[PDB]
DNA sequence: ACGTCCCTCTCGA
RNA sequence: AUCGAGAGGG
C-alpha cells in the first residue's frame, strides 16, 4: 500500500515504546513488568551495538 | 390422615460433605478492579465478578 | 493447527 | 498482589 503499509517497513528502524499501562509496576519498593525489563535488555542490547559501530 | 401409599423406612448411613451454601454464595455490583485489564477480579476470595 | 463452558478452595519464587 | 504447579465442585 502507498501509505498505510509500505513494504520497506517490515524493517524496524524506529521502535514504539508502549507506556506504563501496557506494562505497569506493582508494590512487591516496587517491581516493573516483563515488558519493561525486556525493553531495558533491548536498550542494553542496542547501546552496546551503538558504540561497537 | 394416613397415606394411601405406605413408606419404606430405615436408618441409612449418610454423610456431611464439604459444601456449605454460605461458603458458596457471593454477590457483587461494582467493586475491586484489576490493574492491566481494568476489569473485575477473580473470585469470592478477592470479592469480584 | 488448536484442542467444552464456569466455579471453590490450597501453595512455592 | 503477579505468573507457575497442584486437588475438588457441578
Amino acid at each position: 500500500n502507498e501509505v498505510f503499509s509500505r513494504p520497506e517497513w517490515m524493517i524496524l528502524t524506529c521502535l514504539p515504546v508502549p507506556p506504563p499501562p501496557v506494562r505497569p509496576s506493582i508494590s512487591f519498593q516496587r517491581g516493573e513488568d516483563d515488558l519493561t525489563f525486556k525493553l531495558a535488555d533491548i536498550l542494553k542490547a542496542n547501546i552496546s551495538l551503538e558504540t561497537l559501530e | 390422615k394416613k397415606l394411601m401409599a405406605q413408606i419404606f423406612f430405615g436408618p441409612t448411613y449418610y454423610q456431611r460433605l464439604r459444601h456449605m451454601v454460605d461458603d458458596k454464595i457471593h454477590a457483587r455490583a461494582r467493586g475491586p478492579m484489576q490493574v492491566l485489564t481494568r476489569q473485575p477480579v477473580e473470585g469470592r476470595s478477592r470479592d469480584g465478578g
